[PDB]
């Protein structure tokens, strides 16, 4: 029960941690896109 | 150096030595003035003095970085102005500048590099308009343009998944949580999958863990559907994960 727990314990934290950064790799991801996406669609329009 | 010569500078600030700035200047005989009037090319400055505060608040000035005059000081050739090399502008150069740059900073007639393009980034608004399946189609599309599309944060970017977290399927608190069906959801996300919490008929797969109590009803469910989604083991996604590349269906059915 208490190394039981203390697998658990940590388990539970890892998985936090790894939707932080989950979390924090998608908002990179559509941030950094939708940033491109302004910039680049700038010169497409001024392109065309 | 007879180049900086006709061109009249003013370093306001600078204390890299300050007295010594316009002396290098001067061995480049840069034109030494201690006080920008209408004629003078633009201002330099190590720092901020109010009196920058104040040429800021006239933009009948251009201001300039620091380490700019050095660069074309190590090009024994003047380097003519870049949107780093500023910062900031008079209304001339803004107007050439609607002219010469897309309006968030990037500028149409100088090729940009990592850390001027991350400073342009920076300085874009913060707003979340597009909806995620748009954007998320805007970033399939790109990374289908430009071969992207098998990186492997990305490789489950043209599925849209159904997990079996639910006791009830579709029923948004059926939900069977501190699963480690938990842990392939947050593996989904981050490899780029539209994790979903409703089947309805957009759905190419359907995950399932180690109660099959719902399959009979995933398969009866399915036989209602136009496009018919996968129903997958777990270790599907495992498995393409670990080898960085998607590993194929047909031996994780069911």
């Amino acid at each position: 029960q208490k190394e039981n727990e203390r697998l658990l314990r940590d388990w539970n934290d890892v998985q936090g941690r790894f939707e932080k950064c989950v979390s924090a790799k998608e908002a990179l991801e559509t941030d950094l896109y939708k940033r491109f996406i302004l910039v680049l669609n700038e010169k497409k329009t001024k392109i065309r | 150096s007879n180049i900086f010569e006709d061109v009249e500078f003013c370093v306001m600030s600078g204390t890299q030595p300050k007295p010594d700035l316009e002396n290098r200047i001067a061995e480049f005989g840069g034109y030494i003035v201690q006080n920008p009037g209408p004629d003078t090319y633009c201002v330099i400055a190590g720092s901020e003095n109010i009196r920058v505060k104040n040429i800021i608040l006239s933009n009948k000035h251009d201001v300039v970085k620091p380490a700019w005059l050095l660069e074309c000081f190590k090009t024994k050739s003047f380097v003519p102005w870049q949107p780093r090399f500023m910062i900031h502008m008079c209304p001339s150069t803004k107007e050439h500048f609607a002219r010469e740059y897309d309006c968030y900073g990037d500028s149409y007639f100088i090729d940009t590099d990592l850390n001027q393009l991350k400073e342009v980034f920076s300085g874009i608004k913060n707003s979340n308009e597009q909806t995620p399946e748009e954007m998320a189609s805007l970033i399939a599309d790109l990374e289908y343009r430009y071969s992207w599309d098998c990186s492997p944060l990305s490789m489950f970017r043209r599925h849209t998944v159904y997990l079996d977290s639910y006791a009830v399927i579709n029923d948004l608190s059926t939900k069977n949580e501190g699963t480690r069906l938990a842990i392939k959801a947050l593996e989904l996300r981050f490899h780029g999958a539209k994790v979903v919490s409703c089947l309805a008929e957009g759905v190419s797969h359907v995950i399932i863990g180690e109660d099959h109590s719902r399959v009979a009803d995933f398969k009866a469910f399915r036989r209602t559907f136009k496009r018919k989604f996968k129903i997958l083991k777990e270790s599907w996604v495992t498995d393409s994960i670990d080898k960085c590349e998607l590993q194929e269906e047909n031996q994780y059915l069911i």
